[PDB]
């Protein structure tokens, strides 16, 4: 098969800035047979650029494309936020047909530390014979962030479920959720509970916490 | 699966360009623009080419590389009821070889006759001349360029009609044989040679066209003759007989119906873009005609200026032009012997590339039918050609032209017209355009616009039928000069016209009777395509 | 204008067989070759099969061929494939996508239809209120844990307030999906009015609402 590798995989960009993405193939491809698709998060793909240069309908002319042989590029001249998506290229030069790895655009934003909310085991979950704690890290940038759980001044790492949302199209921030899976027999032994957040914003890590006594 | 392929993308094109180009481009294209009122004629020539002519040229080439085999098998594997169409087409190509190849023998005889300081056909004082002779073309008299071609070259004066052929002219004989020794060794092995050979025959004329093009425009009256050629009269736009000539030219010149384009295209790769190839080949053909149109009249004006001859006398179509009128002019100008040899050489290379496609469409058509004649082309042709040659001695005979003209006006005339009509209908209706398109999308990657099939499904048959309607209206018995052909010859000519077509109802009838089952369900067997 | 809709699909035990169908409308269907293209949870688009207009020309992928068969109903304007001997690697969202012209690519794409191939057994989700704690604005959540398979519906106060909410993605652990959703309100609003977390699981026939407060 003719494998199309796309670079770069994730791309951070501030509005109005010029961006270009590259699509390179294992075998030479007919110039007119290449294509470009834009896929917004949580919806089906769209045909963006067909042939090599030629744009589709409803496609702003700020998009352009170029290259031949094994070398192709999609260029967004200037960028609005409406352009944040994943872009795929494809070759019809031959079967089987093939898509590139994809290039994910994400808007660049001014760094913002997370506001950390920490919630205890529900009154109900205990009656199921178990307990789990949830930490909420919301509205921060950039995506990479690190949580560390600690108990009674002691921290060991097991059974925690971390989830990162996609990029907000309103403020362009992220959010993270960390959930500690634990037994009911357990967490009847300890008291202090702590959820820490180490971000790029502050070398001093964000500390939230709760005591079983209230 | 595996079938042999062209040496290169060019070898294909050159073959088709060569095949599609012949003296019809020279001697009927210029004369049409002249008598049909100049560049105005290019309007109806254009329309007829656009809607009528090319769509057919396109259809025969598409089927060629898709169904991947010869004319028979291609119509076998498409609509087996109509498989007879494959047969008809091929024996037409078979027939033509009995006459058409004779031209290049005349060209080489002239060519061989062109070595000297003083050209023979300028003089009225020679042995073959009569008191009726004049130095150039004149109303009521015989040009010394005509009296050379008839009383000496052909000896056609010694023939009282077709009934009397007279003696075989052997100077022609070895000339015709030379042609077959060439056509042999060109087709002698595969498309491995022929595809390469066309680089000469499909090209060399374009070279000679040039040095004649300038040499013709440098002459004194050339600026005049071009006016004759292109001077517009738009009343002809309203003339029926103008669209007939133009439509006929457009159709007859492109060359579908001999099963060749079907044959040639077969050696194409499956995914080779044949839509581009159809358009590009067409253009070159019409262009090559329009060019030579300029080449002829620049030489024609010069005769009307310096040589002082009426235009109506030297403006002509057919072999008379290239073998009489043109050489008449050349002998006058300087470096005479040079212009002759390249002209005749050009005429020769104009015939050869064309003839190959005909012989090829015959062989290729059979190779995909009878396997052990594929094992040896290789002495299959050797028989075929020597068969051609042996019969080709009839035309090599003093009454030869009378013979020649007979096959011309009959063999491929109405035979090729109906033969194609079924090709259209079978493809556009029986096979369906929807599955014909769907084929081409797999081939070239995109289906034809709503324009093309409109030409195949509707325009083409209305276009072809239109040609035979005004073809019969303007019918007369076969005649050449004062000689009127005997009605048995006329009838004998229709046999060669009917023996082609008769294949169609023959195989239709035979197969459906030779098929089992209900009469209604034995037809669906013959409607259902081989691939399915 | 032009709509394509894939139907069918769902959970399937490995080795199981199924297929879905694209319902085409708005264009002459007979004249356009269709194609099936799928996309995994890794969000990478893979081609599956193409079918010609009259369907006499059919092309397959090699990771597929022999386990998959593509079909065409032009009369009813329906495109469906046929899947057999599925694998867990066959898990993806399957897209109905059309283009006739290779040179022009794929004009229009369906809404997609999910397919999950798993030995795992279907189970309904537990939903817990997340409430705090022991400020100007306040944050709550419902933790939705231990269900299979996705998809699930999570909204707040009967889908009243869409503003201020964060619904995180599910993550699979031990053949089970966990999820949680965070919202923020005015400290005046709660507990002064009352707030509900609304979960919906189609596959287990589960539908849940719940409320939160200090105890
Ligand atoms: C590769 C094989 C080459 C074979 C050439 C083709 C065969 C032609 C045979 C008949 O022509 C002969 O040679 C001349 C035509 O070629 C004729 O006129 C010739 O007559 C004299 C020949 O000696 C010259 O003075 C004239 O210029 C010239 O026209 C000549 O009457 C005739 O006997
Ligand atoms: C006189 C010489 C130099 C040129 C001859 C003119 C010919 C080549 C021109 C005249 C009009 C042209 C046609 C105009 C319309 C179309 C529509 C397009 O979808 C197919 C090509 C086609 C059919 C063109 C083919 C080329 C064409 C036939
Ligand atoms: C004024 C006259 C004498 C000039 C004629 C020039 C001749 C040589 C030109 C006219 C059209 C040309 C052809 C146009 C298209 C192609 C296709 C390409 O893949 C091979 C070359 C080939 C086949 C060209 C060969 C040269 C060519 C035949
Ligand atoms: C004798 O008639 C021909 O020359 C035909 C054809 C042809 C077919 C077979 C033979 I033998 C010779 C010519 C060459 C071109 C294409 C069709 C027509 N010419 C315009
Ligand atoms: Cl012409
Ligand atoms: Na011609
Ligand atoms: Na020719």
């Amino acid at each position: 098969e003719n494998v199309l590798t796309q670079s770069p995989a994730i791309m951070s960009t501030s509005p109005g800035e010029k961006v270009t993405m590259t699509c390179r193939a294992s075998s030479s491809v007919g110039s007119s047979y290449l294509h470009w698709y834009q896929q917004k998060s949580g919806a089906s793909p769209k045909l963006w650029i067909y042939s090599t240069s030629n744009l589709a309908s409803g496609v702003p002319a700020r998009f352009s494309g170029s290259g031949s042989g094994t070398s192709y590029s999609l260029t967004i001249s200037s960028v609005e936020a409406e352009d944040a998506a994943t872009y795929y290229c494809q070759q019809f030069s031959g079967y089987p047909l093939t898509f590139g790895s994809g290039t994910k655009l994400e808007m660049k934003r001014a760094d913002a530390a997370p506001t950390v909310s920490i919630f205890p085991p529900s009154s109900e979950q205990l009656t199921s014979g178990g307990a789990s704690v949830v930490c909420f890290l919301n509205n921060f940038y950039p995506k990479d962030i690190n949580v560390k759980w600690k108990i009674d001044g002691s921290e060991r790492q097991n059974g925690v479920l971390n989830s990162w949302t996609d990029q907000d199209s309103k403020d362009s921030t992220y959010s993270m959720s960390s959930t500690l899976t634990l037994t009911k027999d357990e967490y009847e032994r300890h008291n202090s509970y702590t959820c820490e957040a180490t971000h790029k914003t502050s070398t001093s890590p964000i500390v939230k916490s709760f005591n079983r006594n209230e | 699966d595996e079938r042999e392929t062209w040496s290169g993308k060019v070898d294909f094109l050159l073959s088709v360009i060569g095949f599609a180009v012949d003296l019809a481009n020279v001697w009927r294209f210029p004369y049409l623009c002249y008598k049909n009122g100049g560049g105005a004629f290019l309007v109806p020539y254009g329309i007829m080419l656009a809607v009528g002519g090319i769509p057919l040229f396109y259809m025969e080439l598409a089927l060629g590389q898709h169904n991947r085999k010869g004319a028979i098998t291609c119509w076998g594997r498409l609509v087996p009821l109509f498989k007879g169409i494959g047969y008809a087409v091929v024996l037409i190509a078979f027939y033509v070889g009995f006459y058409y190849n004779v031209i290049i023998a005349w060209s080489l005889r002239f060519f061989f006759a062109s070595f000297t300081n003083s050209l023979p056909w300028t003089s009225c004082n020679n042995i073959w001349n009569t008191p009726n002779c004049r130095p150039f073309e004149s109303q009521g008299f015989q040009s010394a360029a005509s009296e050379y071609f008839n009383r000496y070259i052909l000896e056609l004066n010694r023939s009282e009609g077709i009934h009397d052929l007279g003696a075989i002219k052997w100077d022609m004989a070895l000339c015709l044989l030379i042609v077959y020794l060439i056509c042999y060794f060109s087709l002698w092995k595969g498309i491995s040679t022929s595809g390469k050979v066309v680089w000469f025959t499909a090209l060399f004329p374009y070279a000679v066209l040039l040095i004649l093009l300038i040499r013709g425009l440098t002459l004194p009256g050339s600026f005049l003759g071009i006016q004759y050629y292109l001077t517009p009269n738009f009343s002809a736009i309203y003339k029926a007989e103008v669209w007939v000539d133009a439509a006929t030219q457009v159709f007859f010149s492109l060359g579908p119906g001999f099963g060749v384009l079907l044959a040639y295209a077969s050696y194409n790769k499956y995914h080779n873009n044949v839509y581009k190839d159809a358009l590009l080949t067409s253009f070159i053909n019409s262009a090559t005609s329009f060019i030579a149109g300029f080449v002829i009249f620049s030489v024609l004006g010069y005769m009307a200026h310096t040589l002082g001859v009426r235009i109506e006398d030297v403006a002509t179509e057919g072999p008379g032009l290239v073998f009489v009128v043109y050489p008449a002019a050349i002998a006058t100008m300087p470096a005479s012997t040079f212009w002759a040899l390249i002209f005749f050489m050009m005429l020769a290379t104009l015939g050869l590339d064309s003839s190959f496609g005909g012989m090829e469409a015959i062989i290729t058509a059979l190779s995909d039918e009878f396997p052990k004649i594929k094992r040896n082309r290789e002495l299959f042709v050797a028989g075929l050609f020597s068969l051609y040659f042996v019969v080709g001695l009839a035309s090599c005979t003093q009454g030869g032209f009378y013979f020649f003209h007979l096959l011309d006006r009959y063999a491929a005339g109405y035979s090729i017209l109906v033969a194609v009509f079924f090709e259209a209908i079978a493809v556009s209706w029986i096979y369906g355009t929807n599955r014909f398109s769907e084929d081409i999308r797999d081939m070239i990657g995109f289906p034809p616009g709503r324009y093309w099939q409109v030409c195949w499904r509707f325009v083409a048959p209305i276009f072809l039928l239109f040609i035979t309607v005004y073809g019969l209206i303007g019918y007369e018995p076969l005649t050449y000069a004062d000689y009127v052909y005997p009605s048995w010859a006329n009838a004998l000519g229709w046999c060669i016209a009917g023996s082609s077509v008769v294949m169609i109802p023959a195989v239709a009838i035979f197969k459906l009777l030779s098929t089992p089952g209900s009469l209604r369900q034995r037809f669906t067997i013959l409607t259902t395509p081989w691939r399915d | 204008e032009v709509q394509l809709v894939e139907s069918g699909g769902g959970l399937v035990k490995p080795g199981g067989s199924l297929k879905l169908s694209c319902a085409a409308s708005g264009f002459t269907f007979s004249s356009y070759a269709m194609s099936w293209v799928r996309q995994s949870p890794e969000k990478r688009l893979e081609w599956v099969a193409e079918i010609s207009s009259g369907g006499r020309y059919i092309y397959y992928s090699d990771t597929v061929t022999g386990r998959f068969t593509i079909s065409r109903d032009n009369a009813r304007n329906i495109l469906h494939l046929e899947m057999s001997s599925l694998r867990s690697e066959d898990t993806a969202m399957y897209y109905c996508a059309r283009g006739e012209v290779r040179q022009r690519g794929f004009d229009y794409w369906g809404q997609g239809t999910t397919l999950t191939v798993s030995s795992a057994k279907t189970t309904a989700p537990s939903v817990y209120p997340l409430a705090p704690v022991c400020g100007s604005s306040v944050t709550l959540g419902c933790l939705v844990k231990g269900y299979f398979p996705e998809p699930v519906t999570l909204t707040w106060n009967s889908g009243s307030l869409s503003s201020g909410v964060h619904t995180f993605p599910a993550v699979l652990q031990s053949d089970l999906y966990t999820l949680s959703s965070s919202v923020t309100v005015t400290s005046s609003t709660w507990p002064s009015q009352s707030i509900t977390c609304n979960v919906a699981h189609p596959a287990s026939s589960t539908k849940v609402d719940k409320k939160i407060e200090p105890r």
